[PDB]
Parts: structure tokens; C-alpha cells; sequence
């Protein structure tokens, strides 16, 4: 009876003390990644300012990749996303298309075959464990590669900041499938560059289209690692708030509990001595 | 104070002072309450009143109950806090109106006092302390 | 603890019993609509330390959907009353025994 | 023989017994009166004999 | 602590001064009393202490006030014991005083 | 009911009665025990037996221990 | 307990061997002391037990 508060005090208040230590390590780990996040940001700006930025394509198969995180104590990440991804797979999808769903991170294999059982075809992992490097995005885009779709979806959430973290859909058109048909407006917009390839503009449109697939999925899952380490930091200070009013609630009741236990205790004393005297 | 009458058993004075200066102070009040007039009261800290009686039960060898308290703690109150009635038109008329001032400890309302008074009375203004330091003042909960 | 979430008639489920519960008495779709309904509620007591520290977004898809429907089941325990409703205004509701079998 | 009280979580989880004896435990101000005035309103209206 | 109270009575009564009266550990008056009632046979009340403790704290806090010739201010170190401030001995001292200093380190 | 004996001191009998009621069930099983056949003694609430001896026992003056029962 | 002891005592004392006394709840001595001090006069001590504990 007191030693179950006694030992229930114990219990929340150490975990009082290992959420504001996995506070303090996602704090130290968004700062370790927001300078990899910034450097990262700039190679994404020339192919969205060379083949500009189309969501909304009549694609005949799409491949849409939700970066989720690894670990779940993220706290409203991968699962906003989740409401994003069934938000623009009833987006596109108005015509009869082909459509793959592709998960980064165990989150994603946990939460996307949960609305999506069967479109669903790839699940990778364990990406975050030591670092993300652009070999790792060049294959998992290979992965990508290995299916041919007409564009592909990424779903992130973008690190603008410690408290807002948007959610961002990019858009990779597939080269000659859709890259130049896009871009065909009364001639086409991509006629004034001379290209200066070994061979034509189909193979250096193959090429860059990769390209520019392996640095936005590169950059996608390090916005998305560095929001997670934000929100795993504010979602660590909300578990430790918690935890110390939940510890001030038990240690007012142990107080109580206490001196109820010391009267109760006082009271049989004095009635067993008056019984005799 | 052309209205009011004041009925103070201090801190220093008697514990049979501070527990039957509730009961003066209703019958003044009762006074006005029985000739067709109206009264309020407010017996501030029957918290104080309850220790009080702690102490004369005590030290009758009287055997203490919950937290120390007689059995009759719960009397004590509710013989004094029946008084305040509002009074039929052949009674008078009259009215007594109470307003009995309970201190907790830690917001512990269920206190025995505290849960005592609290199934007495009608109603209840309780004021909490988060509300009080936010400086929402009258701190109504 | 019941009526400070403004659930009225305050009713513990999991500690208000009686012996006509018994589906040799009252029937078996009103003792199963009775023990699903307390079981669901069970389970979502067994919840309550992990949904006050970790939060609710950390929950498996069972466990925020018996949630859900445990805080349904929870207001819909609630009801007004014909004798409170000079102190709250809204009218009182005689359900009948059939109306809230079908409706839990 | 069930009684029926016009309270849900009275029907459904603790249902009534048409002469037993019934208790509504609580304390300091969560309604034991509140809920013993509508089981006069809801009973005593609805069953024939006297009432005590 | 009576005595102190009765020295520094003098200089407010008589002298007609402000009279600073440093009555160290408050709570270790509340313990001497409860040993000295538990001593008498009295039934202690509450977590261990006299059933007269407030009656013997008020004692000694209503004679330290301003009177119409002087004023004793008392600076009372209280110890909270079980780090409890609903524990009857504090919360009885709280009711007295106007002002807490709190040092820390 | 024909393998079952029913004693019951129930609440309104006196607390020396639901004091001696398992003993008397325990002695009327023991002629099932004392005579080769099996018993199945079923003393429910000895905790309410225990309340009961307190009573009996606060009663005759006897002083009281923990949680008021006797030593 | 002190039956099974004086028993091991003439063993150890008189005969001069190395004797093993298995007392199974000791607990059951103090609680024995316990059922009747306080019908032999004494007022009790803490959470139940004797003062002569
Ligand atoms: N069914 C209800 N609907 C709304 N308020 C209620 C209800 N039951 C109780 N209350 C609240 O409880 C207060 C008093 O409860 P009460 O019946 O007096 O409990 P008790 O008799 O245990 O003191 C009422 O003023 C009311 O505000
Ligand atoms: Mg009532």
C-alpha cells in the first residue's frame, strides 16, 4: 500500500530523468544535422529551377516515397505524413494510373500497408543508423530505377524550423515519358539549352533526370532525420512536463498517505495503552 | 461595520473560545434571521474551528477517528450550518445566509474536513492557487 | 474523478456491480453489450500512464482505435437528468432498456 | 426481475433488481443525491405501491 | 522561546522600541511542546504532535505584534520536516507568518 | 444439497455466532474427515469471522493490536 | 524453539559435537510472544509487536 507510491514515485521519476535525457541527445543530434541540412539544400535548387516543379501530371504509373523515420518516439511525424500521402494518392489518381508506394523508414512499413495493403512495394530501413550519405540515396533511387514510372512523389517534411517542420511533396518527371511532354509549351521550354552531352538530349534527360532523383530523395531524408530530431526533442519536453506533474501529483498523495500512516499507526498505540490503563 | 458585527476567538485564546465562537456568532445572526430580517455570516476557517474541537476531544481522552478528529466533527458542523435557513412566510420571513471558509493543503479537497463541509453546504466557491499565482484574481476554480 | 470530466451521473464502470449481470437473467446480448462495453474500458484504464507520458501519436492502431471508442462510450455512459436540469437547462432523457443495448 | 431505471450506465452495467437492495456509494458533492432523485422521479412514478 | 519573547516584551512595553526577535527553528519549539504534552499523558493528535499545537503556537506568535507603544518583528527559521508543507507543524507555523526569506544555495 | 451442508451465521446474528460458524462447519466435516470419506470445507469471509472476533473481542475488554484485532 | 535448542545444547555442551539446528520460522517465535503480551499486561509497541521484542 506506501510502498506502492513509494515505488511508483521511483519509477516516474526516473523516467522523468530518461526523457530529458533523450531530450538533451535529439537536441544535441538536431544540432549535429541542421548543418548537413543546409548544405544539402542547395543542389536541389537547379533542377527545380532547370525542369521546374510539376505535381499535378496526368502520369500513367507513379512512385510515391513517404520518408518516415526509424524510430517512434517522434512524436506526430509519421503519421502526418500518412494523412499527406492518402491526401495525394487521392490526388493524382483521378483517371485510372498505376501507382507504387514506397516507405523510408520502419514507421513508414508500419503505417502505409495500414490504408494502402497492396499498392504498397518496397519497404526500406535502417537508413538513419549511422548517417545518410548521397551513395545510399543513389541506390535507394536505383531501387526506383528498377521500377519505370512516369513520375515519382516524395513525401517529407521540410526542417523550415524547431517548432514547424512542413510537409513537402516533390515531384520527379520521368525523361522522355513525361519530362519533355511537360515542357512542350507551343514548341518547348526546354529548346534554348544547348546540350553539350556525348550523346542526345533523351540520354542527358535519362541522366539528369536520375540525378535529380538522388538529390531530392538525399535531401528528403535529411529535412526528414533533422524534423525528427525536432520533434523528438519537443516530444521528449512534453513526456518530461508530464512526468514531473504526474511525480508532483504522487509525491502530494505519498505525503498524504505518510501522515495518515504515522496517525493510524499513533491512534492503535494509544488505544492499546488505554485499554490497559 | 454599522451592519456588522464582529466575533473574534483569536488565535490565542481558549480552544472552548474558538470552538463556540461559531455558535455566538449564528445566534447573533439568528436574531435577525427570526424577526423577519436578513443575515449573512461568514465563519471564517471552520478548519480552524474543527482543530479546535480536535483539541478539547483530545485532551477529554476522547478516541480520535480520521486524521485525529472525533466522531462528532461532523456534528459540529452540521448543527451550526443548518442554522443558516431561509425561514417560511409564518416563521417571518427571514433569512441567514452562511459562507463557512475551509483551507486545504496541497488543493486536497478530499480532506476530511473539507469533504466534510463540502456535503453540508449547497454550493461551493472553490479557489485555487494555479489560478491565484497566474494572477486571475478572484481565483475562482 | 468521473464527474470533474463532467460525465453526469458520475458512475465508476469498472466498480458500480450487481448480480442481475448475469446473462442467465437479463439476457446474452445485453450481458455481452455490458461486458464489451467494460472491457473496452478496461483497456483503455490500462493506457491511461502511457497516453499522459508518451502521448497519444505514439500509440499502436488497436490502441487508438479502442481509445476512440472508449471516450465514445464514455460520454455516451453520461446522460441529463429530469431533476438537474433547473441548474442545467438541458431536458432530462428516460431511455429505454432496448435503446441502449442496440445503442452501445 | 430486472428494474428499469431510465439511466444508461445503471441498465447496462449495474442493472437494478425489482426488490433488491441498492446502493450508490460516493462522496462529498458527485451527484448520490442527484442520482437517488431520479430514481424517485423515474421509479416511484412507475410502480403502484408506496414509497418510504 | 517564551523568554525570549518576555526580553524582547520589555523593550517593546517599556522601552517603546522595534524589537527584533530571532526565534531559531520554530519547529524545534513544536517538538518540545509535543514531547512536553506527551510527557503530560495527552493523546497526541494528528501525524504526532500535541492535540494543543496550534493553541501553543499561537502562544507564542500573538504576543509578537505591534502594540501601541513599540512592535517585536520575529525572524523564525522553520524547517519542513519530510519536505511536507501540509505537514501539521509547518502548516500550522504558515499560518502565522507575513513573509518567507528564502535562502538558497 | 445432498452432498452439501449449509451453515450460515449470516449478518443480523451475533458476533459470537459468526465467530463459531467455521468452527462449527470445520466440526461438522470432520465426521466426513474422522470416517474415511472426503470433505470440502468452504469457510467464506473469514475475513467477516475475523471482524466478528474483534468485536467479541474489543467487547470483553481485551486490548486491541494492529488494525484494532487482537494479539 | 527453545525445546529444540536445549536438545541441540546438550549435544554441543555435553558431548562436545558439531551440531546443526534447522529452525524453520523463527518468525513464528516472535509472532507466538506477540499473541500473548499483550494479555500478560504490556501496552504494544510499534506495528504490533511487544515491546519486549
Ligand atoms: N446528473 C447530474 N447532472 C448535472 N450535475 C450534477 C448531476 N449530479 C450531480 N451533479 C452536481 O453535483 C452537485 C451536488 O451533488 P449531490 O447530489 O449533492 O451529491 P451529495 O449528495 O453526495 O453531496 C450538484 O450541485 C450538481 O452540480
Ligand atoms: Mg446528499
Amino acid at each position: 500500500s506506501n510502498q506502492a507510491v513509494k515505488q511508483r514515485i521511483r519509477a516516474i521519476k526516473n523516467i522523468g530523468k530518461i526523457t530529458k535525457a533523450m531530450k538533451m541527445v535529439a537536441a544535441s543530434k538536431m544540432k549535429n544535422a541542421q548543418i548537413a541540412v543546409e548544405q544539402s539544400r542547395g543542389l536541389v535548387d537547379p533542377f527545380v529551377r532547370l525542369f521546374g516543379d510539376f505535381p499535378a501530371v496526368n502520369s500513367n504509373k507513379s512512385v510515391v516515397v513517404a520518408v518516415t523515420s526509424d524510430k517512434g518516439l517522434c512524436g506526430g511525424l509519421n503519421s502526418n505524413i500518412t494523412k499527406y500521402t492518402r491526401a495525394t494518392l487521392a490526388t493524382t489518381e483521378s483517371e485510372g494510373k498505376d501507382v507504387v508506394v514506397v516507405s523510408i523508414g520502419d514507421k513508414g512499413r508500419s503505417q502505409l500497408t495500414r490504408i494502402e495493403s497492396q499498392r504498397y512495394q518496397l519497404a526500406i530501413a535502417d537508413t538513419y543508423k549511422v548517417r545518410v550519405t548521397f551513395g545510399q540515396a543513389s541506390l535507394i533511387v536505383e531501387e526506383l530505377i528498377k521500377h519505370n514510372p512516369q513520375s515519382y512523389q516524395i513525401l517529407f517534411n521540410k526542417f523550415r524550423s524547431a517548432i514547424s517542420f512542413k510537409p513537402t511533396v516533390a515531384t520527379i518527371l520521368s525523361p522522355d515519358l513525361l519530362e519533355k511532354q511537360l515542357e512542350d509549351v507551343t514548341g518547348n521550354s526546354l529548346d534554348a539549352y544547348d546540350i553539350e552531352a556525348s550523346h542526345e538530349r533523351s540520354d542527358v534527360l535519362r541522366d539528369l533526370t536520375e540525378f535529380h532523383l538522388g538529390v531530392t530523395l538525399y535531401n528528403a531524408m535529411l529535412e526528414n532525420n533533422c524534423s525528427e530530431h525536432a520533434s523528438r526533442m519537443s516530444a521528449m519536453e512534453n513526456s518530461t512536463k508530464s512526468a514531473g506533474e504526474m511525480l508532483g501529483k504522487l509525491t502530494l498523495d505519498y505525503n498524504r498517505k505518510r501522515q495518515a500512516t504515522i496517525t493510524t499507526e499513533l491512534i492503535e498505540i494509544i488505544a492499546g495503552a488505554s485499554a490497559l490503563m | 461595520m454599522r451592519y456588522t458585527i464582529m466575533v473574534s476567538a483569536t488565535a490565542s485564546d481558549a480552544a472552548p473560545l474558538q470552538f463556540l465562537a461559531p455558535y455566538s456568532g449564528c445566534a447573533m445572526a439568528e436574531y435577525f434571521r427570526d424577526t423577519g430580517k436578513h443575515g449573512l455570516i461568514i465563519y471564517d476557517d471552520l478548519s480552524k474551528q474543527s482543530v479546535a474541537y480536535r483539541q478539547m476531544s483530545l485532551l477529554l481522552r476522547r478516541p480520535p477517528g480520521r486524521e485525529a478528529f472525533p466522531g462528532d466533527v461532523f456534528y459540529l458542523h452540521s448543527r451550526l450550518l443548518e442554522r443558516a435557513a431561509k425561514l417560511s412566510k409564518e416563521l417571518g420571513g427571514g433569512s441567514l445566509t452562511a459562507f463557512p471558509v475551509i483551507e486545504t493543503q496541497a488543493g486536497d479537497v478530499s480532506a476530511y474536513i473539507a469533504t466534510n463541509v463540502i456535503s453540508i453546504t449547497d454550493g461551493q466557491i472553490f479557489l485555487e492557487t494555479e489560478l491565484f499565482y497566474k494572477g486571475i484574481r478572484p481565483a475562482l476554480n | 474523478s468521473i464527474a470533474e470530466l463532467g460525465i453526469y451521473p458520475a458512475v465508476d464502470p469498472l466498480d458500480s456491480t450487481s448480480r442481475m449481470l448475469n446473462p442467465n437473467v437479463i439476457g446474452a446480448e445485453h450481458y455481452n453489450v455490458a461486458r464489451g462495453v467494460q472491457k473496452v474500458l478496461q483497456d483503455y484504464k490500462n493506457l491511461q500512464d502511457i497516453i499522459a507520458i508518451l502521448g497519444m501519436d505514439e500509440l499502436s492502431e488497436e490502441d487508438k482505435l479502442t481509445v476512440a471508442r472508449a471516450r465514445k462510450i464514455q460520454r455516451f455512459l453520461s446522460q441529463p437528468f429530469q431533476v438537474a436540469e433547473v441548474f442545467t437547462g438541458t431536458p432530462g432523457k428516460y431511455v429505454d432498456l432496448a435503446d441502449t443495448i442496440s445503442g452501445f | 426481475e430486472i428494474l428499469v431505471t431510465g439511466i444508461k450506465v445503471v441498465d447496462l452495467l449495474a442493472p437494478y433488481q425489482r426488490g433488491g437492495k441498492i446502493g450508490l456509494f460516493g462522496g462529498a458533492g458527485v451527484g448520490k443525491t442527484v442520482l437517488i432523485m431520479e430514481l424517485i422521479n423515474n421509479v416511484a412514478k412507475a410502480h403502484g405501491g408506496f414509497s418510504v | 522561546a517564551l523568554t525570549g519573547l518576555t526580553v524582547a516584551e520589555y523593550f517593546r512595553d517599556i522601552e517603546g522600541q522595534d524589537v527584533l526577535l530571532f526565534v531559531d527553528n520554530i519547529f524545534r519549539f513544536t517538538q518540545a511542546n509535543s514531547e512536553v504534552s506527551a510527557l503530560l499523558g495527552r493523546i497526541p493528535s494528528a501525524v504526532g504532535y500535541q492535540p494543543t499545537l496550534a493553541t501553543d503556537l499561537g502562544g507564542l506568535q500573538e504576543r509578537i505584534t505591534t502594540t501601541t507603544k513599540g512592535s517585536i518583528t520575529s525572524v523564525q527559521a522553520v524547517y519542513v520536516p519530510a519536505d511536507d508543507l501540509t505537514d501539521p507543524a509547518p502548516a500550522t507555523t504558515f499560518a502565522h507568518l507575513d513573509a518567507t526569506t528564502v535562502l538558497s544555495r
